[PDB]
RNA sequence: UAUCUGGUUGAUCCUGCCAGUAGUCAUAUGCUUGUCUCAAAGAUUAAGCCAUGCAUGUCUAAGUAUAAGCAAUUUAUACAGUGAAACUGCGAAUGGCUCAUUAAAUCAGUUAUCGUUUAUUUGAUAGUUCCUUUACUACAUGGUAUAACUGUGGUAAUUCUAGA
RNA sequence: AUUCAUAAUAACUUUUCGAAUCGCAUGGCCUUGUGCUGGCGAUGGUUCAUUCAAAUUUCUGCCCUAUCAACUUUCGAUGGUAGGAUAGUGGCCUACCAUGGUUUCAACGGGUAACGGGGAAUAAGGGUUCGAUUCCGGAGAGGGAGCCUGAGAAACGGCUACCACAUCCAAGGAAGGCAGCAGGCGCGCAAAUUACCCAAUCCUAAUUCAGGGAGGUAGUGACAAUAAAUAACGAUACAGGGCCC
RNA sequence: GUCUCCGUAGUGUAGCGGUUAUCACGUUCGCCUAACACGCGAAAGGUCCUCGGUUCGAAACCGGGCGGAAACACCA
């Protein structure tokens, strides 16, 4: 056998992401009876009963008490077809850096949208996220997507289609504007609280024929989101190219010294390999890798896999840092790059010394734009003046930028999965781009 | 590989082991060494015997070049051979094959995983089996 | 748990480091000699000091002492063997009177000057390092060999040297391909 | 320790096996067996560094297992079998029979001995007494127990011992004019005629033995082992008959030979 | 290789100390680092705490087998060839690591056990044990299980264990 | 030097040992029979001696302190008698009796960045300092106590209990002591691979065969030591040292 | 990693969305000697941590980033 593949999960505030996650985790054997009974008892005492699936994902203290998914959280599930395992995503404008994060380390992603009457409505606006979770998911580099219509027991009435076809044709028309191909994605009605139409065929819901979807490699028809999750497309790994792991954690695990984890973007990270953290400059030998409480010979790319160093400490070590083999071309601190961004609205006007917190991949630091070099056309790089005064919504440009904080950053050309991010600023996405030239240090 | 003109030395009989023991000793002018097989060759002739009836070991090439000291041994009979050259030089040369044993680390974890275990383990394995069926 | 290995320092730094007139003696030595350490003069003095204090000690017995005689007439036939001492001062008190330069006179960097093959001292170096001269039938390369009377007959270049004959070399071989090439 | 030890490093072993200090950190350490481990020769070092008729320490065990070697009459098969000082090793195959006799210089020794020579071995008995049922029987140096033996037997002397029967067969008194053999201390391997010796009735006597060229020391009785008469040795000496040569003497010895 | 020097004073001779000097199986650190041989290495503060994986098990010609294990006996009708597991007999008190405790204590040289134990070895060492000892009793020879094993199983777990 | 070894008397034992074990080759006598004799061995066994040991013990010797001068004996201290216990001598313990024993010739008490020694550095000699660390003799398995088995343990890679730690829990319960080999955290100026092999040196078992992080090999390694590259040799342009014209 | 308390010349550290300044120390400058010295006579010294908005107008209104000052977390 069965192949790898990893999907994250977004979605609006109450659309029930967690909810649909955990108990998705649950039907295809997470945890036993005994485990979830347990969170059953514990969050009835807390008073949150609606929380019992979202708290299996959900494990801190102040997510709990709180009702709010704050940090991403990992958790497998072995399908029919393959291995995956889930990024569950805030859902939040206060934590939209930390959906960043999680989305930018996905291949697939789970768009959750809600069904209830007015929740879509809210979800859907100006203020809303279901607009910015799944601009961001095209922006760093979730090309395939699924959407999934949740709480179809909430609305009124309970397993309307009509409801259900709205809110299908109001994401169709949306998602195309974004570049997802509405043919391509899947739609599929589910309930996450309830457990139905995930695993099994819905008996509340005879109405809904069948998801269809028509792609280049091969169609798929499946009925329920379990199916769905085994029609998603095996992605192209590039295993060739030298190692770009930018770290997620670093641990201090019992009787096995220092412990870095992260996902092999590029190349093939193995125990008993010399690796460097880019913005920190630490050299280190890693002791054993892991993946899910299980050890591994390979880290593939693409994989929850997680090295150990050694030699060294935990604070030399950080999230953020690239293990470039210490042999191979390793990644440098950038003092100056040349980054094309586009920008999707900032409500002030975009100039000069703008620092806003560049997300590229796992890592968000604000960058001062030192000029801009020319304005381009939207498209195909067709340059049309030279050297601007300002720059507005609806409009490309080349852009030379300096970071405020030790940051590192790699070209588009080398690295796809480097090269991506996004630009945040007044609480909103202002921009996005790719970066082309960087200079080292 | 020319003039190799093996000299013997210290020649001695020991009946005990059924074997004749010499430091050989072998020039190589000219040329870097002689092989291992090189010098079992002519040692059959010189000794009226066979060529898998002989052992050599050693031949620490003399520094500069042009000499090499080594330590020889000649067995009267291939079942003698046998019974006295140890295992590692018999499937040195062609004599016997070293089967692969796994390693000595899991066979020290086989070893021990058995150890817990009082009896065959049918009976235990059928056990189990049963009892962890569902 | 084996046993350990034996090791011990061969020099002896001097007390007063810094004199210029022990410093020129030795810079004098050294050059005359091809010497490129210093420590190569701390090496040789510091054998001097130890034969010395041995036959100290052994001056301070009577005579038809066991014990005097036999380490005496010992200490006595090696330095005449070794040819720092001539056949008409194995006495036990001309060893007190052995220099620095008798000592060095010995070592096989200036007999193959003295027998007229290197042209100069640190040519003879490079002939050392470089495996062009050997000692009876073996290649030494060591310039520290002190040849004892016996083996000086035998200094000799080496079979597998293309000075003395044997297959012409390595540069020269570069070059006589290139010429023939080009003749060619 | 919390019990006896089995083992013996390669540091603390005997001098006089000869033993190096590189190969291995551990010595053939004796078994239990008629002879001290201080003042006895394990049949694997014999075999292996002495005679060189065995390199390795597995092929003493393929000579000794198949049958070879007869020490004292018995073949043996311990690798580690204490054979010390009235030895004799006698091994069907290369028709050679070997004694154990130290030497001048203070180790054993490789003396070839005729066949008739093995069927004989001296012994020199520690203690006399009279054991259960009324029988006597004497405890000579290698622990061998002959009972009823001759009445004239005291403490301290020597008898000859027939090995294959086991039977004291002749018995030489301890008396002025004895030629002896030291076993054991600084002047061990000494041959040489008593002349006197001062009792000391406190422990530890002392006998004055003269060697053959008017040479005199001192060495306590219980080192010492009656091997004849004055002029007639009843055991083959080894070469030399330990004229003990000085260092002087010893250098011209080398320098006459060279 | 039994060696000194600089510094109190305007200047001198002393006492006197500081500093310089050389070495360290005395370490730590810095800069630099091409080769051959040999080779120390979690002692100093923490004898502070440990994930995980190993570190002592074992048979011959010769203690016990019908593995309902494996080849072939054809010299073998009871096996008698090889041989897991188990019972049994030994070993596991050796080795390895550390220097916490301890200042006539340990330990070193040196005595005694005529004041004791001693597996394993080595050399020797039980004509006398049927007790109204003539029927009281097999002595070309006695009795009793039990493990492994077959099957029933229990606990979430243990080198966990029961009943037949 | 013995009430020593040993022997014999009169008894004591609920009674120790005095072969119901095993492998090969199977041979001789004839009163011609599963009749009677018969070898080379292994295992075990009572006692003695010996050996590998173990445990007590004679004499001498250990750092700094008197801003430690008296210590010990309540409830063991010194010695004697007798008895228990020990494998043995013995206040080792008990009952009684006597009041002794040590000390300025440095007792006793305190500190020790104190296991001791063989040894290491340093020097003409004298000596000073260090010595956990490869060898020998000791102590411990986190701090103590107790015990089975076995010749031998007061054993911890054997158990039992308590305290301080600490692991798995479907909350009843169960499993542990890296100052063993690697490795992890902490500590600090300060110290290595979670590798390979029983090929050597040995040890153990029933035993030639098997096992051994004992050990050896490799890797990290500028702790310390040995030797030793990085340059030499001709001809040309100058500048010389004796000397020839 | 999440959450909370502060950030202001050189040291001090005030002070207050239509506007950043003060105070001592100090920092220099004319003062004398020979250099001084005290004695003195005068003036050089802040993107209000960074960015982004709110903004006629902000450092202070708000939020993001960093720095420091405090916490709780952090079994591949």
């Amino acid at each position: 056998e069965k192949t790898h593949i990893n999907i994250v999960v977004i979605g609006h505030v109450d659309s029930g992401k967690s909810t649909t996650t955990g108990h998705l985790i649950y039907k295809c054997g997470g945890i036993d009876k005994r485990t979830i009974e347990k969170f059953e008892k514990e969050a009835a005492e807390m008073g949150k009963g609606s929380f019992k699936y979202a708290w299996v994902l959900d494990k801190l203290k102040a997510e709990r008490e709180r009702g709010i998914t704050i940090d991403i959280s990992l958790w497998k599930f072995e399908t029919s077809k393959y291995y995956v395992t889930i990024i569950d995503a805030p859902g939040h404008r206060d934590f939209i850096k930390n959906m960043i994060t999680g989305t930018s380390q996905a291949d697939c992603a789970v768009l959750i949208v809600a069904a209830g009457v007015g929740e879509f409505e809210a979800g859907i606006s100006k203020n809303g996220q279901t607009r910015e979770h799944a601009l961001l998911a095209y922006t760093l580099g979730v090309k395939q997507l699924i959407v999934g219509v949740n709480k179809m027991d909430s609305t009124e009435p309970p397993y309307s289609q009509k409801r259900y076809e709205e809110i299908v044709k109001e994401v169709s028309t949306y998602i195309k504007k974004i570049g997802y191909n509405p043919d391509t994605v899947a739609f599929v009605p589910i309930s996450g609280w309830n457990g139905d139409n995930m695993l099994e065929p819905s008996a509340n819901m005879p109405w809904f024929k069948g998801w269809k979807v028509t792609r280049k490699d091969g169609n798929a028809s499946g009925t329920t989101l379990l199916e769905a999750l085994d029609c998603i497309l095996p992605p192209t790994r590039p295993t060739d190219k030298p190692l770009r792991l930018p770290l997620q954690d670093v641990y201090k695990i019992g009787g096995i010294g220092t412990v870095p984890v992260g996902r092999v973007e590029t190349g093939v990270l193995k125990p008993g390999m010399v690796v460097t953290f880019a913005p920190v400059n630490v050299t280190t030998e890693v002791k054993s890798v892991e993946m899910h409480h299980e050890a591994l010979s390979e880290a593939l790319p693409g994989d929850n896999v997680g090295f150990n160093v050694k030699n060294v400490s935990v604070k030399d070590v950080r999230r953020g840092n690239v293990a470039g083999d210490s042999k191979n071309d390793p990644p440098m601190e950038a003092a100056g790059f040349t980054a094309q961004v586009i920008i999707l609205n900032h409500p002030g006007q975009i100039s000069a010394g703008y620092a806003p917190v560049l997300d590229c991949h796992t890592a968000h630091i604000a960058c001062k734009f030192a000029e801009l070099k020319e304005k381009i056309d939207r498209r195909s790089g067709k340059k049309l003046e030279d050297g601007p005064k300002f720059l507005k919504s609806g409009d490309a440009a080349i852009v030379d930028m300096v970071p405020g904080k030790p940051m590192c950053v790699e070209s588009f050309s080398d690295y796809p999965p480097l090269g991506r991010f996004a630009v945040r600023d007044m609480r909103q996405t202002v921009a996005v781009g790719v970066i082309k030239a960087v200079d080292k240090k | 590989s020319d003039a190799v003109t093996i000299r013997t030395r210290k020649v001695i009989s020991n009946p005990l082991l059924a074997r004749k023991q010499f430091v050989v000793d072998v020039l190589h002018p000219n040329r870097a060494n002689v092989s291992k097989d090189e010098l079992r060759e002519k040692l059959a002739e010189v000794y009226k015997a066979e060529k898998d009836a002989v052992s050599v070991f050693g031949f620490r090439t003399q520094f500069g070049g042009g000499k090499s000291v080594g330590f020889g041994l000649v067995y009267n009979s291939v079942a003698e051979a046998k019974k006295f050259e140890p295992t590692y030089r018999l499937v040195r040369y062609g004599l016997a094959e070293k089967v692969e044993k796994a390693s000595r680390q899991q066979r020290k974890q086989k070893k021990n995983r058995d150890k817990k275990i009082f009896g065959t383990g049918k009976r235990l394995a059928k056990k189990v089996a049963r009892r962890n069926a569902d | 748990p084996r046993a350990p290995r034996t090791y011990s320092k061969t020099y002896s730094t001097p007390k007063r480091p810094y004199e210029s007139s022990r410093l020129d003696a030795e810079l004098k030595l050294a050059g005359e000699f091809g010497l490129k350490n210093k420590k190569e003069i701390y090496r040789i003095s510091f054998q001097l000091s130890k034969i010395r204090r041995a036959a100290r000690d052994l001056l301070t017995r009577d005579e038809k002492d066991p014990k005097r005689l036999f380490e005496g007439n010992a200490l006595i036939r090696r330095l005449v063997r070794v040819g720092v001492l001539s056949e008409d001062k194995k006495k036990l008190d001309y060893v007190l009177a052995l220099k620095v330069e008798d000592f060095l006179e010995r070592r096989l960097q200036t007999q193959v000057y003295k027998l007229g093959l290197a042209k100069s001292v640190h040519h003879a170096r490079v002939l050392i390092t470089q495996r062009h001269i050997a000692v009876g039938k073996q290649i030494v390369n060591i310039p520290s060999f002190m040849v004892r009377l016996d083996s000086e007959k035998h200094i000799d270049f080496a079979p597998t040297s293309p000075f003395g004959g044997a297959r012409p070399g390595r540069v020269a071989r570069r070059n006589a391909a290139r010429k023939a090439e080009a003749s060619g | 320790a919390r019990g006896p030890k089995k083992h013996l490093k390669r540091l603390a072993a005997p001098h006089h096996w000869l033993l190096d200090k590189l190969s291995g950190c551990y010595a053939p350490r004796p078994s239990a067996g008629p002879h001290k481990l201080r003042e006895s020769l394990p049949l694997i070092v014999f075999l292996r560094n002495r005679l060189k008729y065995a390199l390795n320490g597995r092929e003493v065990k393929a000579i000794l297992m198949q049958r070879h070697v007869k020490v004292d009459g018995k073949v043996r098969t311990d690798t580690t079998y204490p054979a010390g000082f009235m030895d004799v090793i006698t091994l069907d195959a290369t028709n050679e029979n070997f004694r154990l006799v130290y030497d001048v210089k203070g180790r054993f020794a490789v003396h070839r001995i005729t066949d008739e020579e093995a069927s004989y071995k001296l012994g020199k008995v520690k203690k006399v007494q009279l054991g259960k049922k009324g029988v006597p029987y004497v405890v000579t140096h290698d622990g061998r127990t002959i009972r009823y033996p001759d009445p004239n037997i005291k403490v301290n002397d020597t008898v000859k011992i027939d090995l294959a029967s086991g039977k004291i067969t002749d018995f030489i008194k301890f008396d002025a004019g004895k030629l002896v053999y030291v076993t054991g201390g600084r002047n061990l391997g000494r041959i040489g005629t008593i002349v006197h010796k001062e009792r000391h009735d406190g422990g530890f006597d002392l006998v004055h033995i003269k060697d053959s060229l008017d040479n005199t020391f001192v060495t306590r009785l219980n080192n010492v082992f009656v091997i004849g008469e004055q002029g007639k040795p009843y055991i083959s000496l080894p070469k030399g008959k330990g004229i003990k040569l000085s260092i002087a003497e010893e250098r011209d010895r080398r320098r006459a030979q060279q």
